[PDB]
RNA sequence: CAGUCCCUCCCGCUCGGGAGGAGGCACUCUGGGGGGACUGCCGGCGAUAAGCCGGAGGAAGGGGCGGGCGACGGUAGGUCAGUAUGCCCCGAAACCCCCGGGCUACACGCGCGCUACAAUGGGCGGGACAAUGGGACCCGACCUCGAAAGGGGAAGGGAAUCCCCUAAACCCGCCCUCAGUUCGGAUCGCGGGCUGCAACUCGCCCGCGUGAAGCUGGAAUCCCUAGUACCCGCGUGUCAUCAUCGCGC
């Protein structure tokens, strides 16, 4: 079963079939991703799944484009999404809405374009 | 820490100088005045049950006028 | 020998076709074009603003 | 690297940061429990829409807020004691995993320190940096007179984060002592009315003048 | 098991460690007189540098497959301070990397792909992914998980 | 050994060798971390325990770079105008050689001359607000 | 089996569309296979210019925009079919490039 | 490897893990049409109007958000040194061409920027990350050599198809441990490299030596309100090189 997340410029393809338990980013695996901070939220929301979900399937998801927390975010996001339309159980979709709402929503926060006087510093950056 | 905490209960209106500084009414919940009801200042936001903390029982703040 | 040097570089060498000054000239894909000609005749280009 | 994914997976039971669920602290102020989020979750860090709304601070998880303070101090109109207090030198600011490294070795120190939970220690040193009066000016007649005010609580949490974290990093600047260890210090005093915390000394001198400007 | 399913910051010390054997690779005699790149502003502190060098540029033939001389400067390029002008992003030198190519090559763990790079030998493949093998089945005793 | 001169200058053994030579004038920590290897010692041992044989081999280093391995381009002043060798000034054999290129600039009426006898920028810096 | 690829670019879109139902109905009426036609990304070309004439003044600026359209489509080699394209109408503002490719 | 029978290769505990070709449109992406958000519904306020506040649901609510378009008139503001232009001056000069210098020069007052005043740091390896665009006397992978500046060749590409191309900020394992110094690099010499006929006046880069002030800055005072402010880098105009320049990502 295939699922999407977008995220700033971060987009995440993830794909969950049965299997053992292993979860793995772009091939990687979810415990060895070197930024811990963003490992935290990659791994915050299957933690309310609880193990047995965790241990009946296998998930591998893809991420393109923005920072690298961009991507654990986007990663996240297209998780939550495709466990919940695997399991198809509202007890779950109850319990992410109550941790967090853009876990089935998303953010559609985008940069604003930068303006000129002082283009560079942002769009409301101006002289002295 | 002697404190008194005491209960929003309604707000008058914004006074003072720049407005930021509101004109509320708080019911002492504690204390030898318990049950009272004074018109008292907040700086801060403020909402409709804040639990304001009060140095002393005895100052009630001028009306405002209009 | 009243003939201008020739100039592959440098200011001199570009010309905008419209006017005929040596000032800022924009070669967005070569329109050899001064920045104030260029205001009068981007809506004829079909250029629009958004 | 054994300890990097051992505190990873360590909080798998839903805890801040790798260790101290919150079950333990406790709010002993009676007003700041309804304005302190001490809701399970295990990465304090939403990026959500709490500056979007009226009060979206109440629904932000308190170390959140505390590594929000810790991120923006240097250079600005304040000088304490005539230090331009600036981080020219990799500013915490647009890093939150700096701050959140430098947190999480304050929280270890002020842990083995204490010998039990910092999360508390950080909730007592919060109740005991909480000022309770101020002033404001005001006028009739254009005639201004300062005047004794009271704080709404939520303001209350705000001005004793800043101090703290104003505190914590005055003591680092300049100094071979590294910046998570001043952090762990200025906690530990303020948790116990200590007046060189420079958090619970302004609060003092800020109970103050209100205190005859009545 | 695979490269991709261990930390590289170990796994490249290891294959450091292990390509010190073979003697294919060696520094030249000016290795130990040029720092690491000319976005580098001081020599290297340790003088294993060059054989984690080697143990780096192997490691992204494993996974960027053919990639050539100009690309892999890019990747090791840096930071680097300009005078009062704030810092620029620069590249690394090019023969430090380019010998330690030939050497790789020489030693027939990688082989080259003309107008694209190099690639990564059946034995190169096999022995990087015997040393992930290796740190796999230890890290799998000290972190349990990872045997899922 | 708290005090290890080397070559003229004295170098404090608390300071690691490779941060020891930079207290020589003409030499660098690019300089100071080169010789040490040279010499094949680790860069940040004391200088403190700097036996004399070490100090001779670092004296011998300096009196020829080329011969000892160290490239022709890390010395200060390659292609020595007066012989055309490429050799490592330092001290007073550094500061009369610049000296001598003071000295060559001024009786040439040049222009880095003219400013180096006025106390100006050679390279046309603009100091209509500083300097 | 041999194809044409035909790319047509315009700066109006509806230049495009009705060339683009021009080409399309040419399909079924000669009974001739096609693949759907593909919008590639539409180009944008960007020129920023200070208002000003003179440097006086503060500073204001113009940002002209041409967006100009690209659409793919291939077809099958019907000698019948690629007769009656070169008898098709085009307007000035569209232009028409083709390849035949095996 | 959406799923993918088929074929090949590497590991292994032979279960399984990974890469390449076929493969079809899943899904991303892209561009054409349409819907969705209309105070729409509920409660209160508002005179029962206009409208406001609150609540639900919903990706999105109270002009959804960000932009373009900015009148009547004035500023004898500036622009005739871009164009057109009245009057007046010269008209072998005030016309044209060329050379050389200058347009930088200097005790400073002064607007706006960059760096420094370091534990945050400095140094060594590895790990995860963009899009704006731009490319034919061009982008140039890739091969070879030089420590490098760069040099010889050259695939692909006149553009979803080739290239600029990697991110940096961040973390991981380790060394230096608080001093005007293991900060900072100005200034100064040598050699080498690059564009242009030529770069002392008047360009940039590579390596060595060199190390300047500055250790937070009074009066005063600017900016900002959500992907916003701060930090970090990249593309783009002028351009053969040259930005701490301007616009954008």
């Amino acid at each position: 079963i295939q699922t999407t997340g977008k995220r700033k410029t971060a987009i995440a393809r993830a794909v969950i079939r049965e299997g053992k338990g292993r979860v793995r980013i772009n091939g990687k695996p979810v415990e060895i991703i070197e930024p811990e901070i963003a490992r935290f939220t990659i791994l915050e929301p299957l933690i309310l799944a609880g193990e047995e979900i965790w241990n009946s399937v296998d998930i591998d998801v893809k991420v393109e484009g923005g920072g690298f927390m961009g991507q654990a975010e986007a990663a996240r996001m297209a998780i939550a999404r495709a466990l919940v339309e695997w399991t198809g159980d509202m007890s779950l979709k109850e319990k992410f809405m109550k941790y967090d709402r853009t876990m089935l929503v998303g953010d559609p926060r985008r940069t604003e374009p930068h303006k000129p006087n002082r283009s560079t510093k942002g769009p409301r950056a101006k002289r002295q | 820490d002697e404190g008194y905490p005491a209960e929003v209960i309604e707000i008058i209106g914004r006074t003072g100088t720049t407005g930021d500084v509101t004109q509320v009414k708080v019911r002492i919940l504690e204390g030898r005045d318990k049950g009272r009801v004074i018109r008292r200042n907040v700086r801060g936001p403020v909402r409709i049950g804040d639990i304001l903390i009060l140095r002393e029982t005895e100052r009630e703040a001028r009306e405002i006028k209009s | 020998y009243n003939k201008r040097k020739p100039r592959k570089f440098g200011k001199g060498a570009r010309r905008c076709i419209r006017c005929g000054q040596y000032g800022p000239i924009i070669r967005i894909q070569g329109l050899m074009l001064c920045r104030h000609c260029f205001r009068e005749v981007a809506p004829k280009l079909g250029f629009r603003k958004y | 690297a054994k300890p990097l994914n051992e505190r990873f997976f360590i909080p798998h039971e839903i805890k801040v940061m790798g260790r101290w669920s919150t079950e333990d602290v406790e709010v002993r102020d009676p007003s700041l429990k309804p304005y302190i989020n001490l809701e399970p979750r295990l990465l304090p860090h939403t990026h959500g829409r709490h500056a979007k709304k009226h009060f979206g601070k109440a629904n932000v998880h308190i170390v959140e807020r505390l590594i929000n303070k810790i991120m923006r101090s240097g250079g600005s109109h304040y000088k304490v004691a005539g230090h331009f207090m600036r981080r020219e030198h990799r500013s915490l600011n647009s890093k939150k995993v700096k701050a959140y490294e430098v947190v999480k070795e304050a929280f270890k120190i002020i842990e083995q320190r204490t010998g039990k939970n910092p999360i508390q220690v950080l909730v007592w040193a919060i109740e005991n940096a909480a000022p309770r009066e101020d002033t404001t000016s005001v006028m009739f007649g254009g005639i201004r007179y300062h005047v004794a005010v009271d704080i709404s609580p939520m303001r209350r949490l705000d001005v004793a984060l800043r101090n703290i974290a104003l505190g914590a990093s005055a003591k680092c600047y300049r100094n071979k002592m590294s910046f998570a260890e001043a952090l762990a210090e200025e906690i530990i005093l303020a948790a116990n009315k200590d007046p060189k915390s420079y958090a619970y000394s302004k609060k003092l001198e800020i109970e103050r003048i209100a205190e005859s400007s009545r | 098991a695979t490269v991709y399913d261990v930390p590289g910051d170990l796994l490249v010390e290891r294959v450091a460690q292990r390509l010190k054997e073979i003697p294919e690779i060696k520094p030249p005699e000016w290795a130990p007189f040029v720092k690491t790149g000319r976005h580098k502003e001081r020599l290297p502190e340790q003088e294993d540098w060059w054989y984690y060098r080697v143990a780096s540029i192997l490691r992204r033939v494993y996974l960027d497959g053919p990639v050539g001389i100009e690309r892999l400067r890019t990747y090791y390029g840096g930071r680097k301070n300009r005078g009062h002008a704030p810092e620029k992003f620069y590249k690394a030198g090019g023969s430090i990397i380019r010998k330690a190519l030939q050497q790789l090559e020489a030693a027939g763990f990688v082989e080259k792909v003309p107008g694209k790079g190099r690639v990564i030998t059946p034995k190169g493949r096999s022995f990087l992914d015997k040393i992930a093998t290796e740190l796999k089945k230890e890290l799998e005793e000290i972190i349990p998980e990872l045997k899922k | 050994r708290h005090i290890v001169r080397v070559a003229g200058v004295d170098l404090d053994g608390n300071k690691q060798l490779r941060w020891a030579l930079t207290a020589i004038k003409g030499i660098g920590i690019n300089f100071a971390t080169m010789v040490c290897r040279v010499a094949g010692l680790d860069p940040f041992m004391k200088a403190g325990y700097l036996t004399d044989e070490q100090v001779k081999k670092i004296e011998e280093i300096l009196a020829d770079p080329v011969a000892h391995g160290i490239p022709r381009w890390a010395v200060n002043r390659p292609k020595d105008y007066e012989t055309g060798r490429d050799l490592h000034l330092i001290t007073a054999k550094l500061d009369m050689a610049i000296r001598e290129d003071i000295m060559r600039l001024r009786r040439i009426r040049a222009y880095r001359g003219i400013r180096h006898e006025l106390g100006l920028p050679v390279r046309g810096q603009r100091t209509r607000s500083n300097f | 089996m041999q194809k044409a690829r035909i790319k047509i670019a315009s700066t109006n879109v509806r230049s495009l569309d009705e060339v683009a139902n021009q080409i399309k109905q040419i399909a079924e009426r000669t009974g001739v296979r096609m693949s759907g036609p593909i919008p590639l990304p539409t180009k944008r070309i960007r020129i920023t210019t200070r208002k000003s004439p003179d440097g006086e003044g503060s500073a204001t600026f113009d940002r002209w925009e041409l967006r100009v359209h690209k659409r793919l489509i291939d077809i099958e080699a019907d000698e019948r079919a690629m007769r009656q394209i070169m008898r098709i109408r085009v307007p000035e503002d569209v232009t028409i490039e083709i390849e035949l490719i095996s």
